[PDB]
């Protein structure tokens, strides 16, 4: 099985991914489509610098590469370091965050910042798209964003090399050889998923089964990977995600 | 050549460059006022005229006004409540774009005859073009009328009253002394349920004139 | 001829992107009005008595950078002069 | 009432444990870098096959980094200075075989690089002592996560 | 649907010298036969062409002795068209001479 | 303040029906296998970028920290 | 993680240069303010495309080539093949 | 209550970023340069691939700006005392991988350009086994900003 | 309410911030010196323009000299015991960054000198490797006026 066919969109969202901006993006774009609109007189011009030979025989590569940047600057919602603004910012209505025991509090402000709290029962909305600019300015973007940007990274990484398990197969399944299938394929493929599917539909449960109503004393992903692993199962210190799971 | 001029499919279209500008030009401009007064128990702490002032984008959820806290003679800010600009500026900015497009078929039809008669081409994109700008201002137009009834009933005093506690307190009673007036948005959306119906009209016309 | 393209076609792509960043940013320095989401830097010491003159200084801040705009454009006309010496 | 100046033990503990795991991901890019260099100066076929040790280099400096990032994130103020020190010795386990691991790569990379371009019989007991010095970084691995959660 | 690589066979060529000489001829045009040596085991000199090859490289030689001698006289050198027909008659040693 | 199950369905709909009619419309031309590949791999990446990011932004634990001038700033300017 | 690593690289380096470069740019200043910013947009830019476009780009190219030949090609791209050379007189240019 | 000039943990931080990253930096050109004059000496048209490895060891010198100029803004007087000593972690574990991935590229670029000076097929591996230096690098840079934000 | 003894962290700041690069300068001037004493014999004419890497030295010093300069003008007895630590590690930063750059460029000037004399062609190369030395230097310049001014 060739694999270029399927790197041909692989490597540019990867690549999308390690540029992820969207100015940038743009930028060398048009640098990619200016090696293209100049294709012809390019082709007919000696150019002994074979960095300059390089670069454009793989020219559409490079426009691949940039689309996909730009996409990825879209969907992080990053453009020189700055957000983009649909004016969806819904989440946290500041009247009302007066309103929520909040009186005078500028007074306290002239020295402090006062972080907002989860759940007041008067916020609550996503963003129409990627981060909500209010991350863009806020202190805790660090440790907001760099989480879930790690876990993000661990799932494509799964599913790119799932890919890659099934790709074994198929050469296999082409030259007859049963001994790598029943020893083979099945056997490594669902060692792999029993592992990492299950992390995957934890990471997910997580996250769609515990809310701010549950921070305090709220269960950790590390902590329950780390009790599966070495066979250690407190009664107490950390929240369960559901029964029998053990 | 003064026989197209003469002719209805064009004269349409001047009618609809004049009624799209009557229309868009008072859709986003209009203005109007509400004032209020407050029936303090202290009658030091008493209000009596409170200017409170709304015109497009009629974002009132970016509009405020200043009147007293009802405690030890201080104030506060009151933020009115909705986005009505999310219609409004869509939907004039449609009106704006639109009626450019009227002005370029007017001169369409004015001097490139010519070109209009070759090989039918200018009705086709023509009639296409119209087609789909009267399907967007059906959408704006629309929502932007159920955002005038949005802006209709969040007029009423007696909300806003309802809703602030120091008004609600016994002795502290906010009446309003002047309503607001919204007429001039009434005449805008009528308007522009002419400006619709007309390019229906044509686009009728437009298709006879096709085939 | 004079100031060929070889060193002036430079010249000419950077005052495009010049030309279009700098418009981008007066638009959002004075339509959006400087929204301090998308741009917190300003300069100003004294404003209890409202935001009306921050309001103000959007006015002078989205025109400082359409000078940089002119200044491009003109470049750039100058630079496709120079190319079209050929 | 718990003692101050705790944390002198966790932060630096995931910076230790980074540390001597980065000093041995240096040498063994180095002395089989050197290596590989030299056979395919003599050879350029085999080029492609030379390149395993480096992969382990990496897999050490994943070594150290998991742990690092493991400690860095597990880390407050208000310690009870017994984890945090728990998470400095963590540190300092996994660092020194990430250095032991880079020394052995690096060393046996090189020569069983230098040795399978004359006798190819060579080439399967390098990958051998490879797999044994990810062994190597992979017991110190284990005592550090195991001090990890202790 | 899985992309693989062509299907590849080797084909045997029996055929006559001198119509061996015209099909290479053929084949030289188009451009898609690989050939495969037979005889590795024969070196230039008893494969019989090898004054052919040295007569060709003599004159090779001297056609950039000619080609540098242009450069000197700076003449334009188009060389546009009638490249690609080449021509396999047996007084090309005529012309050569 | 969003419906989820709005965007939810909109981009269901959206990168389902691109990746599920590439293959019913395109050319039996020497490339048919190729494209069909690569317009299924697209949209699978991208939708599952998109879900993801997205249901990260869902059921926040934390607030976003701001400074006291822009409280000021978001108080006078809207919600 | 890597993907993590230099996501967060690219996105710490852009924020950096907006806070550094083209922040000190805006000033109460009117004219002196445009004129000191218009220099300063000039070195925004040229290190703009220096160090992120050109650096950090062949880097990410770099990265995303490993994991495609590592990550990737380890598992089902087993064995080679002998690279097929059909003759062709490629010499018409040469 | 805080004790005494309690950023300085954070400052020192702030230095040790770029302090051993300048070191390594600096080695890094140091061997290679010295390689590159000879390298020239047979083939002068390779002063465009001499380049290659120096560009890409200015990238240590960056990464050493990177968390130093981040805190040389976000310092203040009224710290706390811990996250100055994250601080303090974060800088030496940038700077010694500085030092890390300086001595990797030095050595590596200049062997594998002496090896890419006689053979040119050896530039693939040259180029390929320099990857594992700025990742190297990476990760330094990985543990410093997880220490100068948790 | 500031204790004794702290205007030394300042002083001592712009004591190191010039000497280190001095020393840095000193090899600069040292190497790249005796190199081109030898390489005059055989090519007098390469004298004069192999003045470059001193000069850039030279350079390299002015960093230091730039930062030991600035700390003096904001030096003060009235220390906060915050900004005369800042002034420190500015000082302490800058001038091992000019040490380590002038090291550097010493020797990679007098190896690049050794090679245009050999071959012309190495002159522009050299330059720009030299280049890049004096980068890392102004890289250490830029951290110290952060924090000097800070």
């Amino acid at each position: 099985i060739n694999p270029a066919p399927y790197t041909v969109i692989t490597f540019p969202f990867l690549f999308a991914v390690m540029f992820g901006d969207f100015g940038h993006g743009i930028l060398m774009t048009l640098f990619a489509v200016w090696m293209v609109l100049r294709e012809s007189r390019i082709l007919s011009q000696k150019h002994e610098n074979e960095m300059f030979s390089m670069v454009f025989s793989g020219r559409y590569i490079i426009l691949l590469m940039g689309l996909f940047s730009i996409y990825t600057g879209l969907i992080y919602n990053d453009c020189f370091s700055k957000s983009l603004n649909i004016f969806g910012s819904s989440w946290s209505v500041r009247p009302m965050f007066t309103q929520g025991n909040w009186t005078e509090e500028t007074l306290l402000g002239s020295s402090v910042l006062q972080l907002n709290p989860a759940i007041p029962g008067v916020f609550g909305g996503p963003y129409p798209f990627g981060i909500d600019p209010i991350w863009n300015i806020a202190t805790n973007k660090l440790t907001f964003l760099n989480s879930f940007k790690m876990k993000m990274s661990v799932i494509l990484g799964i599913i790119h090399m799932l890919f890659g398990v099934s790709l074994s197969l198929f050469n296999h399944i082409y030259f007859k050889k049963p001994l790598n299938i029943y020893f083979g394929f099945i056997p490594e493929i669902i060692f792999m998923s029993s592992l990492f599917g299950y992390l995957v539909i934890l990471i997910f449960y997580k996250w769609t089964a515990y809310d701010a109503h549950s921070s305090r004393n709220a269960p950790s992903l590390l902590i329950h990977f780390i009790n599966m692993f070495l066979f250690s199962y407190p009664e107490s210190g950390n929240a369960m995600l559901y029964s029998g799971q053990k | 050549q003064f026989r197209v001029v003469k002719e209805p499919l064009g004269f349409v279209k001047v009618l609809q460059w004049v009624f799209a500008i009557f229309a868009f030009a008072t859709c986003g401009s209009y203005t109007g006022e509400l004032r209020l007064s407050v029936e303090c128990a202290n009658k030091t702490e008493s209000a009596l005229n409170i200017e409170v002032e709304f015109e497009y984008p009629f974002r009132l959820h970016q509009v405020y006004f200043d009147a007293p806290s009802c405690v030890k003679g201080g104030t506060t800010k009151i933020f009115l409540v909705g986005d009505y600009s999310s219609s409004a500026e869509f939907f004039v900015t449609v009106a704006v774009f639109a009626f450019l497009y009227s002005m370029g078929a007017l001169a369409t039809y004015i001097f490139l005859q010519n070109k209009y008669r070759e090989n039918n081409k200018g009705p086709m994109m023509d009639f296409l073009a119209t087609a789909v700008f009267a399907f967007m201002w059906l959408v704006s137009s629309s929502a932007w009328a159920k955002g005038l009834s949005d802006v209709k009933m969040a007029t009423d005093p007696e909300n806003i009253i309802k809703e602030m506690p120091m008004c609600r307190q016994t002795g502290n009673t906010c009446k309003e002394l002047r309503d607001p007036v919204t007429s001039g948005l009434n005449t805008s959306v009528v308007f522009g349920f002419l400006n619709l119906v007309l390019w229906v009209g044509n686009l009728w016309f437009v298709f006879k004139e096709t085939g | 001829l004079c100031c060929g393209p070889k060193l002036a076609a430079c010249g000419i792509v950077l005052s495009a992107w010049g030309v279009i960043m700098l418009i981008m940013l007066g638009i959002f320095f004075n339509v959006h009005s400087a929204v301090l989401i998308e741009d917190v830097p300003f300069t100003e010491k004294d404003f209890e008595n409202g935001p009306q003159n921050i309001y103000n200084l959007y006015e002078q801040v989205s025109y400082n950078c359409f000078i940089a705009a002119g200044l491009y454009l003109l470049l750039g006309g100058f630079s496709f002069c120079q190319v079209r010496l050929n | 009432n718990n003692p101050e100046y705790s944390s002198f033990f966790g932060v630096m503990g995931a910076s230790s444990a980074m540390v001597f795991s980065a000093m041995g991901a240096a040498y063994g890019t180095a002395k089989s870098g050197t290596g590989i260099a030299a056979m395919s100066v003599m050879r350029p076929e085999l080029i492609m096959k030379s390149i395993i040790p480096v992969v382990m280099a990496g897999i050490i400096a994943i070594y150290g980094l998991v742990v690092a990032v493991l400690i860095a994130n597990s880390l407050t103020d208000g310690i009870t200075l017994y984890r945090s020190f728990l998470q400095l010795g963590a540190g300092l386990s996994v660092g020194l075989s990430g250095l032991a691991a880079g020394f052995a790569i690096g060393i046996v990379g090189d020569a069983g690089v230098r040795g399978t371009a004359q006798q190819p019989r060579l080439f399967v007991g390098m990958i051998l002592i490879l797999i044994f010095a990810e062994v190597l970084g992979l017991y110190g691995l284990i005592v550090a996560l195991i001090l990890s959660t202790k | 649907e899985l992309f693989r690589s062509e299907e590849m066979t080797l084909a045997q060529l029996f055929l006559q010298s001198e119509a061996a000489y015209c099909c290479v001829s053929e084949l030289g045009e188009l451009g898609k036969v690989q050939f495969r040596d037979l005889n590795p085991d024969v070196n230039v000199f008893q494969r019989k062409f090898v004054n052919e090859v040295r007569r060709c490289e003599e004159m090779d030689r001297k056609l950039r002795f000619v080609e540098k001698e242009i450069r000197k006289a700076n003449i334009p050198i188009m060389d546009t068209g009638e490249n690609p027909e080449v021509p396999f008659p047996r007084d090309m040693i005529d012309l050569e001479a | 303040a969003h419906s989820f199950a709005l965007p939810v369905i909109i981009f269901t709909t959206f990168w389902g029906l691109i990746g599920i009619a590439g293959p019913w419309f395109v050319p039996k031309g020497p490339n048919r296998g190729v494209i069909i590949t690569m317009l299924v791999a697209t949209a699978v990446c991208c939708y599952l970028f998109w879900l993801i990011a997205i249901l990260a932004q869902l059921n926040p634990l934390f607030g976003p920290q701001l400074k006291n001038e822009t409280i000021w700033y978001v108080r006078f300017l809207w919600e | 993680l890597r993907l993590w690593a230099l996501s967060l690289a690219h996105a710490q380096l852009s924020e950096v240069l907006w806070t550094m470069v083209i922040h000190i740019g805006l000033h109460v200043r009117s004219l002196a303010g445009g004129l000191g910013l218009f220099f300063i947009f000039a070195a925004f830019a040229t290190l703009t495309v220096a160090i992120l476009l050109i650096m950090e780009g062949l880097s990410a190219f770099l990265h995303a080539l490993r994991l495609h030949w590592v990550e990737f090609q380890n598992k089902f791209y087993t064995g080679t093949g002998f690279k097929f050379l059909p003759f062709s007189f490629e010499h018409i240019r040469e």
